[PDB]
C-alpha cells in the first residue's frame, strides 16, 4: 500500500458496525444556552504564535507560524486543516480527506476578509489547525481558535472573527438549537455556521445544507449565529488581555 | 492379530495355519514390520526392555488395509 | 508416453530423492567402503569359516533374498537353516527412509524394469549377496 | 547533475568513420559485442555483460489469491528500474520517459508472445495460486539497455524452479527442498529484442550501437523476434522515416542474429546445468577473475577468541555502581503526578483574575 | 569462531569513478561513487559538503527499514569524511545489494568503505563491519548465516575504526544484557584486525 508508513492488515472493518447497542436517545434542552468555554493564548513556545481552544466536549489546537519567504503587491495566506485519527466515532485515513480539504477552503475563504494583506508584499502566512476531539461544533472552533492564535502572533487585522453552530431538529415542529452536539448532530437534519466580526458588524463566512426549504427559518438561524457571535465575544475580549498583560510582563 | 477371533487366523490354502512372509524385508513393507519384531523378540528374551515403542491397533489396521490397496 | 500413462494412473512415483533424503547413506565409497565395527563382530556370531552359503537365484538377480544351509554334524544329523537379509540398520524408526518405506508399501514390476524401494545403490550394491564381502544377515537354524 | 556535454568534434569524427565505414572500437556493420553470462547460487539470477553493459535479472514466486475472472491462470508483474549507477543523469524520478517506454517494451514482448506457460500454474482454482514476479536491474549504461535487458530476462526466466506441492482430495501441503525437489518450468519460445540505428536519414545503419554511437543518431528500430522465424514485436522511434525493403532487410538481420544468439544462450545453460549436476563449485564467489589485481582469496580464520572474558569481566568490575539518590512522585489528583524539581504552588488559581 | 570466505573486486564499471564489488561468502553487495560534482543549490551547504546515499533491495521497493539503514550509513560516513576540504559540492556514496546471506549490514559497510577509497575521496580513517549473533545459550558466533540468524535470540552488527578500533555505529536485534555486549564488542575489536590486513593487502598489491 504505502511505501511511507508501516504497513499493517488490508482491510479492517471497526466494532461499530457490529456494536449490538442500538443508538440511543438523545433528550431534551434549551435552544437559549451556550456550553461553557475557556480559552488560552500563547501556548506553545517553539510556534510565533499558538492557541488552544476547548469547550465542552470539543477539543482544537491552532498554531501560526510566521511570515517566510515566496497578487504581489499583496502576500499569500497558506492554510492547512487536518484532525487527529482518534477523534470522532471511527478512524480516519492519515493521507487525507475531501472533508478536510472542503473545511480548510471554507477556513481559508473566512480567515482573509479579517487580516490586511497588502503590509507584507511577496511574503505568505501559514495556518495549522488541528482538531484532537469532535465533541459538537468543530467549524464554530477552527474560526475563533485560528484567529486567536493570529492576533497573538502580533499580525495586523481589521477584527476578530468568532464563529457558532446550528442544528434543526428532525420533530414534526423543527426548531434551529444553539452549540449542537454529536448526540444532537447525527440526528439532526441541517446546520448553519455563521462567522461575524463583532465590532464591524460584517459576515465572514457562511455554510449550510440540509432538509429546511422555507426562507424564514435560515433568517432566525442567520440571527441568532449572530446573536451567538455577539455573546461569545466577551471571553476572547479577556482572553486575549491576559494573554498580552502575561506576555508583556513576562520581560 | 488379537484384533480378531482365532478361526481368522488360518492359512487354509496351504493347510497351515499361521502364514506370512520374511524373506524380503527389501521389497515390501510388512516384511520390515516382522524384521522389528523378530530382533525386538531375540533382544527383549533376555529380561531387559527395548526403549522406544513399535505400533498400536489403529496403526497396524490402518497399514494393513494400506498395503492391501497397494 | 504409454509407460508414463501406467505409472501416472496405478499411482507409483518416479520422482528420484532429495537431498536431505539422500544424503543420509551409508558410504560406500572407494576411499573408505564399508566394514563390521569389531564390537558388532563380538555381540554377533561369524559362520564365515565353518559354514557354506550359496544361493540359486534368477537371471538378473541383481539383488538377492533366498539363501539357505544344511550341513551334517559331528554326530551324523542334517542341521537346517533359512538366512534372510537383515536390513534394519538403515531405515530408523521415524525416519525419512521409513516414512518413503511407509509411502511406497510395494515394490512395482513392469516387464522391462524393476523399481528399488530404496535409492537405488543403497541395496543394489550393499544388501545383495554378491561377490563374496560381508553382509549382515539373520541366519534362523 | 546532469552528463557532460557533446562537443562538436566527436560528432564530425563519428560521421566520417560512419560514411568511411570503419567504427571506433573495431567491429564491423553487422556484428555483436560478445557476451559473458554467470550464475547465481539460488535459482533465478544471473548476471549478463554485453560489451560494457550490466544487468542483473532475479526472478521470485509467491502465493496469492487470483483476482475476479480468470480463476484458472496466475498473473506475471514486471517492474523494469533504472539504477542512479547506470549513468550520471538517471535520477529517481527525473527520467519519466525512458522509464515507460522500457517497460512497455519488455512487457509487451514477454507477456504478448506467449511463451511462459501461465495455464499450468494453479493449485486450486477461486484459490491460492502462483504469482510470479521478475526483476531486473541495470547496473552500468553503455548503450543497447533492451537488448541486455531481455537477454536478461530470459535467461532468469530459464533458470528458476519453483517450490512444489501435493493435492489429492481437497487438502493442500506445502514442500521444501529437502522435502521435495524444486521443479523446473515450461518455456514454449524464446523472444529476443534486436535493434538497429540509423545515421543521417536513413542512409547508413549500424548493428548494436553504444551510447556514444546513440548521441549522434537520428532514430532507432527494435525488432523482437522469437526462435524459429516468427517476428514477435517491432517499435520504430527517435527521428526516423523509414522505407520498406528495410524493414524486410532489418527483419533478415534480427532472424540471423537471433539464430545466433538462442545458439549461444542455449550452450551457456546447458554448460551451467552439467556444472551444478557434475558437483564442482558453483556462485558468484568462484568468478572472479584470478589472473588480475584487484581479486584476492583467503580460507576462514579463527581470530584469537581467547580473551573476551577476561576483558568483559574487568570492565564490568572496573566501573562505579549505580548511585543512591531515588526521586519522590508527588501526586495532585489522581490522572497526573509529577517528579522533578516540582512546582511550588498546589495548582494555580485564579492567577490573573 | 571464524570468519567465513571473502571476497572482493574493483573497478568494474566503466561510466563511475570507483567501482567496487564486496561479497563475503555468498551474500554479496556492490557499490559505487562519483566524485566531488555540482550540487542543487536548494541542499548545498557552504564550508561542508553533502552525503547522499540510497540502497536498492532485490524484492520489493525501498520502505521505512531501508532508508532507516540509510541513515546510519551516511551518519557513519559523515564521521570519517573531511567535508571542509570540499565545500559548495556533494559526494554521494550509493551501495546495492546483489546477493543477501546473512550479515549484510557489515558487508554493505565494507563495500561502502572499499568504494570510497577506490575513489579517491579525503578520508579521515578506513572503517569495518562486523557483526555477532549470540545463540540461545550464550555461544557467540561471529559473522553469522541467516540458519544461524533465524534461531539465535540476539543479533548484534558494529562498525569499528582502523586506528584505535573505537565504535562507530551498533545496530542490534534482540535482547541480552551487558555482558555479552561487552564480549561481543571485544569480539569484534579482534576480529577486525584481520580485515584491515585484507585492506592492507589488497592496496599494496593493487599498485604492485
Amino acid at each position: 500500500g504505502d511505501h511511507r508508513r508501516i504497513r499493517g492488515p488490508e482491510e479492517s472493518q471497526p466494532p461499530q458496525l457490529y456494536a449490538a447497542d442500538e443508538e440511543e436517545a438523545p433528550g431534551t434542552r434549551d435552544p437559549t444556552r451556550l456550553r461553557p468555554v475557556y480559552a488560552r493564548a500563547g501556548l506553545l513556545s517553539q510556534a510565533k504564535g499558538s492557541a488552544y481552544l476547548e469547550a465542552g466536549g470539543t477539543k482544537v489546537l491552532c498554531a501560526v507560524s510566521g511570515p517566510r519567504q515566496a497578487a504581489a503587491l499583496r502576500g499569500r495566506l497558506l492554510c492547512d486543516f487536518r484532525r487527529a485519527p482518534f477523534a470522532g466515532r471511527r478512524r480516519r485515513a492519515p493521507p487525507g480527506g475531501c472533508e478536510e480539504r472542503e473545511l480548510a477552503l471554507a477556513l481559508q475563504e473566512a480567515l482573509e476578509p479579517a487580516v490586511r494583506l497588502g503590509r507584507y508584499p511577496r511574503a505568505q502566512l501559514e495556518v495549522s489547525a488541528l482538531l484532537l476531539e469532535d465533541g459538537g461544533s468543530a467549524l464554530a472552533a477552527a474560526l475563533t481558535a485560528a484567529a486567536l492564535a493570529l492576533a497573538d502572533a502580533g499580525v495586523e487585522m481589521y477584527d476578530l472573527v468568532v464563529g457558532c453552530g446550528l442544528s434543526l431538529a428532525p420533530g414534526p415542529a423543527p426548531t434551529w438549537l444553539l452549540d449542537p452536539t454529536r448526540l444532537e448532530e447525527e440526528r439532526a437534519a441541517a446546520g448553519l455556521t455563521v462567522a461575524l466580526m463583532p465590532v464591524l458588524n460584517q459576515v465572514a463566512g457562511l455554510l449550510g445544507s440540509g432538509e429546511g426549504g422555507l426562507t424564514e427559518s435560515w433568517a432566525e438561524a442567520v440571527r441568532l449565529g449572530l446573536e451567538g457571535c455577539q455573546r461569545l465575544y466577551p471571553v476572547l475580549q479577556q482572553s486575549l488581555v491576559r494573554a498580552a498583560r502575561r506576555r508583556g510582563a513576562a520581560a | 492379530t488379537g484384533s480378531c477371533a482365532e478361526e481368522e487366523f488360518h492359512h487354509y490354502g496351504l493347510a497351515l495355519d499361521k502364514y506370512t512372509h520374511f524373506t524380503s524385508p527389501i521389497r515390501r513393507y510388512s516384511d520390515i514390520v516382522v524384521h522389528r519384531l523378530l530382533m525386538a523378540a531375540i533382544s527383549k528374551d533376555k529380561k531387559m526392555e527395548i526403549k522406544g515403542n513399535l505400533f498400536s491397533n489403529k496403526d497396524l489396521e490402518e497399514l494393513c488395509r494400506h498395503i492391501n490397496n497397494r | 508416453g504409454e509407460i508414463a500413462t501406467i505409472l501416472v494412473e496405478n499411482s507409483i512415483s518416479v520422482i528420484p530423492f532429495s537431498e536431505a533424503q539422500m544424503c543420509e547413506m551409508p558410504v560406500n565409497t572407494p576411499e573408505s567402503p564399508w566394514k563390521v565395527s569389531p564390537e558388532e563382530e563380538q555381540k554377533r556370531k561369524d559362520l564365515r569359516k565353518s559354514h557354506l552359503v550359496f544361493s540359486i537365484d534368477p537371471k538378473g538377480c541383481e539383488d538377492v533374498n533366498d539363501t539357505l544351509s544344511v550341513r551334517t554334524l559331528n554326530n551324523g544329523n542334517l542341521e537346517l537353516g533359512v538366512h534372510i537379509a537383515d536390513v534394519t540398520h538403515f531405515v530408523a524408526p521415524n525416519s525419512y527412509i521409513d516414512i518413503e518405506a511407509r509411502t511406497r508399501a510395494t515394490t512395482y514390476y513392469l516387464a522391462d524394469r524393476r523399481y528399488d524401494m530404496l535409492p537405488s545403490v543403497l541395496s543394489a550394491d550393499l544388501c545383495s549377496l554378491l561377490g563374496g564381502v560381508d553382509r549382515y544377515a539373520v541366519s534362523i537354524m | 547533475m546532469k552528463e557532460t556535454p557533446l562537443s562538436n568534434c566527436e560528432r564530425r569524427f563519428l560521421l566520417r568513420a560512419i560514411e568511411e565505414k570503419k567504427r571506433l572500437d573495431g567491429r564491423q556493420t553487422y556484428d555483436y559485442r560478445n557476451i559473458r553470462i554467470s550464475f547465481g547460487t539460488d535459482y533465478g539470477c544471473c548476471i549478463v555483460e554485453l560489451g560494457k553493459t550490466r544487468v542483473l535479472g532475479q526472478v521470485s514466486c509467491e502465493l496469492v489469491s487470483p483476482k475476479l475472472n480468470r480463476a484458472t491462470e496466475g498473473i506475471l508483474f514486471f517492474n523494469l528500474e533504472l539504477s542512479q549507477m547506470a549513468a550520471p543523469a538517471f535520477e529517481p524520478g527525473r527520467q519519466s520517459d525512458l522509464l515507460v517506454k522500457l517497460n512497455r517494451l519488455m512487457e509487451r514482448c514477454l507477456r504478448n508472445s506467449k511463451c511462459i506457460d501461465t495455464e499450468s500454474l494453479c493449485v486450486v482454482a477461486g484459490e491460492k495460486v502462483w504469482q510470479i514476479r521478475v526483476d531486473l536491474h541495470l547496473l552500468n549504461h553503455d548503450g543497447n539497455i533492451i537488448d541486455a535487458a531481455s537477454i536478461a530476462a530470459i535467461v532468469a526466466l530459464c533458470h528458476f524452479r519453483r517450490p512444489d506441492v501435493s493435492v489429492q482430495g481437497d487438502e493442500v501441503t506445502l514442500y521444501t527442498p529437502e522435502e521435495r525437489d524444486p521443479v523446473p518450468l515450461s518455456i514454449h519460445h524464446m523472444p529476443i529484442c534486436v535493434s538497429f540505428a540509423f545515421f543521417q536519414q536513413g542512409t547508413y545503419l549500424l548493428v548494436d550501437p553504444n551510447e556514444r554511437e546513440e548521441r549522434v543518431m537520428d532514430g532507432l528500430l527494435v525488432i523482437a523476434m522469437n526462435k524459429h522465424r516468427e517476428i514477435c514485436t517491432i517499435q520504430s522511434s527517435g527521428g526516423i522515416m523509414l522505407l520498406k525493403d528495410q524493414v524486410l532487410r532489418c527483419s533478415k538481420i534480427a532472424g540471423v542474429k537471433v539464430a545466433e544468439i538462442t545458439e549461444l544462450i542455449l550452450k551457456a545453460l546447458e554448460n551451467d546445468q552439467k556444472v551444478r549436476k557434475e558437483g564442482g563449485k558453483f556462485g558468484f564467489a568462484e568468478s572472479i577473475a584470478n589472473q588480475r589485481i584487484t581479486a584476492f582469496k583467503m580460507e576462514k580464520a579463527p581470530i584469537d577468541t581467547s580473551d573476551v572474558e577476561e576483558k568483559a569481566e574487568e570492565i564490568i568490575a572496573e566501573a562505579e555502581p549505580p548511585s543512591e539518590v531515588v526521586s519522590t512522585p508527588v501526586l495532585w489528583t489522581p490522572g497526573t503526578a509529577q517528579i522533578g524539581e516540582g512546582v511550588e504552588n498546589s495548582w494555580g488559581d485564579l492567577e490573573d483574575s | 569462531c571464524s570468519l567465513r570466505h571473502f571476497a572482493c573486486e574493483q573497478n568494474l564499471l566503466s561510466r563511475p569513478d570507483g567501482s567496487a564489488s564486496f561479497l563475503q561468502g555468498d551474500t554479496s553487495v556492490l557499490a559505487g561513487v562519483y566524485g566531488p560534482a555540482e550540487v542543487k543549490v536548494s541542499k548545498e551547504i557552504f564550508n561542508k559538503a553533502t552525503l547522499e546515499v540510497i540502497l536498492r533491495p532485490k524484492i520489493g521497493l525501498p520502505g521505512v527499514a531501508e532508508k532507516s539503514r540509510e541513515r546510519l550509513i551516511r551518519n557513519t560516513c559523515e564521521a570519517v569524511v573531511l567535508g571542509t576540504l570540499h565545500p559548495r559540492t556533494s559526494i554521494t556514496v550509493v551501495l546495492q545489494v546483489v546477493s543477501d546471506a546473512g550479515s549484510l549490514l557489515a558487508c554493505c559497510l565494507n563495500a561502502a568503505c572499499m568504494a570510497l577509497v577506490d575513489a579517491g575521496v579525503p578520508m579521515r580513517a578506513l572503517f569495518c563491519g562486523v557483526a555477532c549473533a549470540l545463540d540461545s545459550d550464550g555461544t557467540l558466533v561471529l559473522d553469522p548465516t541467516s540458519k544461524q540468524e533465524k534461531e539465535a535470540r540476539a543479533v548484534l552488527t558494529f562498525a569499528l575504526d582502523s586506528v584505535e578500533r573505537k565504535l562507530l555505529m551498533s545496530s542490534t536485534k534482540g535482547l541480552y544484557s551487558d555482558t555479552e555486549l561487552q564480549q561481543c564488542l571485544a569480539a569484534a575489536q579482534a576480529a577486525s584486525q584481520h580485515v584491515f590486513r585484507f585492506y592492507r593487502e589488497s592496496l599494496q598489491r593493487r599498485y604492485s
